[PDB]
């Protein structure tokens, strides 16, 4: 029901308990409280209502001063209905942000303090300072810079000389100007024209794509802008708005290590809260690692008897001296259960801490449970270094690092490495052969190591090969390798992407990789943002270069920060990254107060949609669809719901405004998880006046995102070389635990639906009558090619009429990418009914059909040229632990799909055969129906 | 020096594969419960923190009531204002006990769900040997049939 009894604690010590409406804002609750407090003792002592602020305990267990009193008690969602009156005192700005961050990032800030961890304490101090400075600095500079930050340009991958008409208006005025300008006119010239036409000075304006935060500015012609290019293509008139600089200011405003030759050792002491077979015995297998490489042979404990609290009190000694241990040395445990084999659990530990100090004394590791995979390896060196946050219930291994020296010891500084690393026709042929044309063989490894000065001089791109041949168990070899690395020439982006892989743990390698990624444009960095976030799971320490780099780009570009926020926020349920991701989101937030407000609004919409979908899920199983639909409308229409779901920036595109929910057009889909189909209005021109979002809850959307990201990357690579295959790379955004959003492509239907012989061909006639049909067949042709190559290369099977869609424009696109990388080889696939439409209804139309074959072939050719980029991006995504992208074989599938082990012509000849066979297979499939 | 028929080994491949797929689905169900239970325990631990923080402000209010009342309440001939102040303070004290009672109730749930967590992980760790043995066995039989030169399409139909 509506009302809730609320406990009120007054600053005099007096206590009131009366009921209030869940829907009542805190301002309304102040008045009712004062009205009742006057009939209670010590009233006269109190100051006025406005002299106090309500304090509650929110859902994240923190105290929150509720400064915004236009908020409903039900929105505030305090732990128990308890409100305390306190003074408005001290830094109210600091107290409000700290409270908002906690709610926004999911995790409460207090949970960072509770750790009593210097490494967390130093990360928060250093990174929050850096983000606050960058945001203060940002507040100084001029509306243009701030517009570049807030609303960076959406350009066609250009970054035809026709002329067309453009509707223009001014800010706060119903009247408008239509007039022709050139496709190649820069945007200032459009501004000057509407200024003179207003009168019948212009650099203190900008052009807003209206109903949107998409602005047109800078030295770029009209056709290079996505809004224009989109408008040109459809033949629709762009609609703009002139906006005065002052209106943009309105928005802006509101002992040495190498001396220790004694071998490295631990005391294994005790296990804890172990859950195992009483009949069996327990073993702890231990090993040292640097990336994937064993630094020495593994060593085991004795077989102690299975119990909750097993005790070893054993010493484990390793075939390596302390002086040999590289910076990123990693001690890796697994608790095994044996008779007289069961991996129980595992835990890894860095030997040097975040300040470079060799660790000494008792350390208590809270283990992660082992999963059985195909590889079935003994230890799990790729695993996280962070301790399991379930510290009360989770298994644990107590061990003791020994006191190796009277004074504490650090890994040597850079200068001391340069010192040790300074002092050191025929063979060119064996090296050339080995490098030029992936796993090397130990005979090759010692040659590459010998001719390593030759690799830096003649094969700079082979740095990665050289780093693996290096013997990281020998400090001499490490010192020599790092000496070269400091003088190594800058590698291109493609090479640097490879160096972010787990095989390269050393901080000087990550540093060097990031140095070479600093040349990324914001556009290109956007294409790899998903892979760069997953790579953080391989990081050892919290303060790392890749984190600083990502916060630098997030603070300088608001779009990058938006998608950085959501990639991190959607994994805050995941215990292994919650802490790391939480700290980055706190720092991000402190450098991004404006966007905090946008993300707060988006977070509450999603919270309401989760609650809404959970209602619809239940009802579906209780009652038929039309009355569930009408109950969903009733629930949405409630003041709180409707306000939460209205007037927010799209999480899918912050420049898009989801303004007015269209309740009667809202529904849900008949899929398992009953995903909600939410419709919205806006102040846009035409097609974009109406927009839709699918809120999905219960499925993993990460597979679809990766797939759509890769189709988006393919489209850019294709468009970059002057081929537009009319793709539909719709937005997909994970937002939470098995939760995210999908952008509805409107004026589209599934092929099954439209087929209710020339049923597609008719549907295109009815949507493109008369002289529009030739365009619609070309849209279909070009898109069909693109999605034929795309699904082939990625290995996406299970493609049918229920998961393939046509746009009224004619464009084909795919949905619900469940599978990829074969999860046997998926053949290249031609569907007869698509060949039918391509041929213009004719049995035989060679002219057209060859053009479709070239589109497919040109497309397949452009992806092979960029195939290493696909491999490197896929290699980093292994960090995400998707079922279908686990291992070298899943990577191998792309090398074979793109045929990267074959010459360009050989590849193109093999593709042709597969093409031809798929055409012959096209006939035999269609012949079997009723 | 270097230390049965195909249809029979193919039958056992089919069996062992079926047993393996079944034991994978079983383990998978437990790993949902393990993950779900880990998310619930964590939520209960933060809710316990939320109780503690709620009680902390009630005990500050008591402290406030006793300090702020005393230095005032010497003004006695209103024995009437005094009983109102005390009864109001007894009303506050009475409400802490309800909150304490609720926090204790939640502490008992978590004690139970901590034990469920430990059982899931126990049952998970007694299924792993079966699962792993059943995978390695499945793979031994594939390797044998491939060596014997059995065609991929006969293997495919035994794996389904
Ligand atoms: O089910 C509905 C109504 C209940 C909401 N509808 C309304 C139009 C046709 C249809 C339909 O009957 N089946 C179906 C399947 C998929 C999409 C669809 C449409 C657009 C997308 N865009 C991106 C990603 N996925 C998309 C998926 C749309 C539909």
């Amino acid at each position: 029901n509506q009302s809730v009894v609320v406990d009120f604690l007054l600053p005099t010590g007096v206590y009131l308990n009366f009921p209030v409406s869940r829907n009542a804002n805190l301002s309304t609750i102040k008045q009712l409280l004062w009205h009742r407090a006057q009939y209670e003792p010590l009233f006269h002592m109190l100051s006025g209502p406005e002299a106090y602020v309500f304090t509650c305990i929110n859902q994240t267990a923190e105290q929150q001063e509720l400064e915004d009193e236009q908020r409903r008690l039900c929105d505030v969602q305090p732990f128990l209905p308890v409100l305390r009156l306190v003074a408005r005192e001290g830094d109210r700005v600091k107290k409000l942000i700290n409270s908002q961050i906690s709610l926004l990032i999911g995790k409460g800030l207090h949970e960072f303090d509770s750790l009593c961890d210097p490494e967390v304490n130093d990360f928060r101090a250093k990174m929050c300072q850096f983000c606050e400075e960058a945001a203060a600095r940002r507040q100084q500079l001029g509306w243009e810079a701030w517009l570049q930050y807030s609303f960076p340009l959406q350009l066609e991958p250009s970054a035809p000389n026709r002329a067309l008409l453009v509707n223009v208006k001014f800010e706060g005025s119903e009247e408008s100007f239509t007039f022709q300008v050139s496709t190649k006119d820069v945007p200032l010239a459009l501004m000057a024209c509407a200024l003179r036409k207003k009168a019948t000075q212009p650099e203190d304006y900008t052009l807003q794509v209206n109903g949107r935060h998409e602005y047109l500015y800078g030295s770029y012609p009209l056709c290079q802008f996505q809004y224009i290019c989109s408008c040109l293509h459809s033949g629709l008139t762009p609609h703009l708005t002139m906006v005065h600089s002052s209106s943009i200011l309105a928005m802006r405003d509101e002992v040495s290590l190498w001396s220790l030759e004694q071998p490295f050792r631990i005391e294994l002491i005790q296990g804890s809260k172990v859950n195992a077979d009483e009949r069996m015995k327990l073993v702890v297998q231990a090993g040292l690692f640097h990336g994937n490489e064993m630094l020495c042979k593994t060593v085991s404990s004795s077989e102690v008897s299975v119990c909750s609290e097993p005790v070893w009190k054993q010493r484990l000694e390793f075939d390596i001296n302390i002086c040999d241990l590289p910076r990123m040395a990693r001690l890796c445990f697994a608790l095994y259960a044996v008779i007289e084999d069961c991996p129980i659990a595992w835990a890894n530990l860095m030997l040097f801490d975040y300040k470079d100090q060799l660790k000494t004394g008792e350390r208590c590791l809270y283990m992660w449970p082992s999963v059985p995979d195909e590889k079935g390896e003994l230890l799990n060196p790729t695993g996280t270094v962070r301790s399991n946050p379930n510290t009360d219930s989770a298994a644990a291994l107590l061990i003791c690092l020994p006191e190796v020296a009277p004074h504490p010891v650090y890994y040597p500084a850079l200068e001391k490495i340069l010192e040790l690393g300074r002092h050191s026709e025929e063979e060119q042929l064996q090296l050339r052969e080995i490098l030029e044309r992936g796993e090397l063989y130990e005979h090759e490894k010692d040659l590459v190591w010998k001719l390593r000065h030759e690799v830096q001089e003649h094969f700079p791109e082979a740095l990665a090969r050289l780093l693996l041949v290096t013997k990281w168990n020998k400090h001499e070899d490490v010192a020599q390798m790092l000496y070269l690395l400091c003088s190594w020439p800058e590698l291109p982006v493609l090479s640097a992407l490879e160096l972010l892989d787990f095989s390269f743990p050393d901080c000087h390698v990550g540093s060097f990789a990031i140095k070479s990624l600093r040349k990324l444009t914001d556009d290109e960095l956007f294409q790899y943002l998903l892979q760069l976030v997953q790579v953080l799971k391989y990081e050892s320490y919290l303060d790392c270069e890749l984190t600083k780099f990502l916060l630098d780009r997030a603070l300088a570009n608001r779009k990058i920060g938006h998608f950085l926020f959501w990639h991190l926020r959607s994994e805050m349920h995941v215990p292994s990254v919650a802490l790391r991701f939480g700290l980055i989101l706190e720092a991000y937030c402190r450098g991004s107060t404006h966007h905090m407000k946008v993300l707060m609004k988006q977070g509450e919409a999603l919270s309401k949609l989760k609650a809404l979908n959970d209602f619809v899920k239940l009802s579906s199983q209780k009652t038929p669809k039309p009355q569930t639909k009408e109950l969903m409308h009733l629930c949405m229409r409630q003041e709180a719901y409707l306000e939460a779901l209205s007037h927010l920036q799209s999480p899918l595109d912050p420049s898009t405004l989801l303004a007015e929910v269209c309740v009667e057009q809202c529904t849900f889909m008949d899929s398992k998880m009953k995903p909600l189909w939410i419709m919205y209005s806006n102040e846009e021109a035409g097609s974009g006046g109406s927009v839709g979002i699918i809120f999905k809850n219960g499925d993993d959307l990460r597979q679809d995102m990766l797939t759509l990201q890769m189709i988006q990357l393919m489209d850019v690579l294709w468009k970059q070389e002057g081929l537009d295959l009319r793709m539909t790379p719709y937005g997909c955004l994970p937002t939470g635990d098995r939760t995210g959003l999908i952008e509805v492509v409107l004026r589209s239907d599934t092929i099954a639906n439209i087929q209710l012989k020339d049923a597609l061909l008719n549907w295109l006639k009815s949507k493109n009558p008369g002289e529009a049909l030739d365009r619609a067949i070309e849209e279909f042709t070009l898109s069909c090619a693109g999605y034929c190559v795309a699904t082939y290369v990625l290995g996406i099977g299970d493609r049918h009429s229920d998961n393939i869609m046509i746009r009224e424009s004619g464009q084909l696109f795919h949905i619900d990418f469940g599978h990829f990388l074969g999860n046997e080889r998926v053949p290249f696939i031609l569907t007869y009914d698509f060949v039918h439409v391509i041929q213009q209804g004719k049995t035989n139309n060679s002219e057209k059909f060859e053009r479709f074959r070239g589109y497919c072939e040109r497309a397949y050719t452009i992806l092979r040229r960029h195939g290493l980029l696909f491999l490197h991006l896929f290699a980093l995504m292994r960090a995400a632990g998707l079922p279908e992208l686990s291992c070298s074989k899943d990577i191998q599938y792309l090398k074979d799909s793109l045929a990267l082990g074959k010459t360009e012509e050989e590849a193109l000849k093999h593709f042709r055969v597969k093409f031809n066979e798929a055409l012959r297979e096209s006939w035999k499939t269609k012949v079997n129906w009723l | 020096q270097q230390d049965d028929n195909i249809e029979a080994v193919g039958k056992k491949l089919h069996e062992y594969n079926t047993q393996f797929q079944e034991k994978s689905r079983e383990y998978d169900r437990l790993y949902e419960d393990y993950t779900r239970t880990s998310q619930e325990i964590q939520m209960k631990r933060t809710a316990i923190e939320a109780f503690n923080e709620t009680i902390k402000i009630f005990e500050e209010q008591c402290q406030t009531q006793e300090r702020y009342s005393k230095e005032y309440i010497e003004k006695f001939g209103n024995e009437t204002e005094i009983q109102r102040i005390m009864h109001n303070y007894e009303k506050l004290k009475s409400r802490i006990s309800e909150i304490v009672d609720s926090r204790r109730r939640l502490e008992e749930d978590l004690k139970k769900q901590a034990a469920e967590y430990r059982e899931i992980d126990k049952r998970m760790n007694s299924i792993k040997p079966d699962l792993i043995q059943l995978r390695k066995t499945r793979d031994q039989y594939l390797m044998w049939l491939t060596q014997k030169g059995v065609r991929q399409k006969k293997l495919n139909e035994w794996l389904g």
